[PDB]
């Protein structure tokens, strides 16, 4: 019974990637209020 | 989101990084001066909100860049300041006053998300300010090239340049200098 063969190996893989308001920001230290959204048809 | 960050404890060389991206963004390769003012310590558990606002430009375009980070409620503590100077014409690369190192680090991960790796580029800032002073006021940061993986430092009297293996530069550092951190 011999060994078998002797394989290279390197690693390979492939990891998966408010409606209308959107995302409210306050400004460091300022009262100002910022509502950033991005509205289409559908 | 940084496994990277030892102990959440976030290298200057990341906040450097992150500061090349932004001027990439505003047009703005070269860092005309960074002081850190304090490190980020991501919390073990959780995350924290970070802010890198760039303000209208001034004299020579320069445009001034703060950082402030916030943990949920935290008040908007200051890490790094500074302004950003558009890229010259053509860089002088101070000459050689260091020893070559070929600084490489192992798991860069999104390696090629940025111009250098922030484990890499705290590696290769640590093999010429030191590794006891965290170096924290970054002078004339030019980026040349991106996704550097394993980087030859030729260090100058204050700044380095970063190469590839092949010698072609990849970017400059001015002045580089560590301050006692603990």
């Amino acid at each position: 019974d011999l060994p078998t063969y002797a394989f290279e190996h390197r690693h390979y893989w492939l990891e998966p990637a408010d409606p209308l308001l959107g995302t409210v920001v306050s400004t460091p230290g300022s009262d100002r209020l910022t509502a950033v959204a991005q509205w289409s048809r559908r | 989101a940084q496994p990277w960050a030892v102990d959440g404890l976030v290298p200057n060389a990341a906040l450097v990084e992150a500061a090349i991206r932004l001027g990439d963004l505003a047009g703005t390769p070269v860092v005309g001066e960074l002081v850190v003012d304090a490190p980020v310590v991501l919390p073990r558990r959780g995350s924290r909100e970070v802010q890198l606002i760039v303000g209208e430009p001034g004299e020579q375009r320069r445009r001034p860049i703060e950082v402030f980070s916030r943990e949920a409620d935290e008040p908007w503590t200051r890490h790094a300041h500074g302004t950003l100077a558009p890229a010259a014409a053509a860089v002088p690369e101070p000459a050689a006053a260091g020893d070559a190192t070929d600084v490489t680090v192992a798991g860069l991960r999104d390696a090629d998300r940025y111009g250098i790796h922030p484990a890499l580029l705290d590696a290769a800032v640590r093999t010429v300010v030191g590794d006891d002073l965290l170096p924290s006021v970054w002078t004339g940061v030019s980026l040349l090239a991106s996704g550097a993986t394993a980087v030859t430092v030729t260090p100058t009297a204050t700044g380095l340049r970063l190469t590839d293996p092949a010698g072609q530069p990849v970017l400059t550092v001015e002045s580089v200098r560590g301050t006692p951190f603990v």
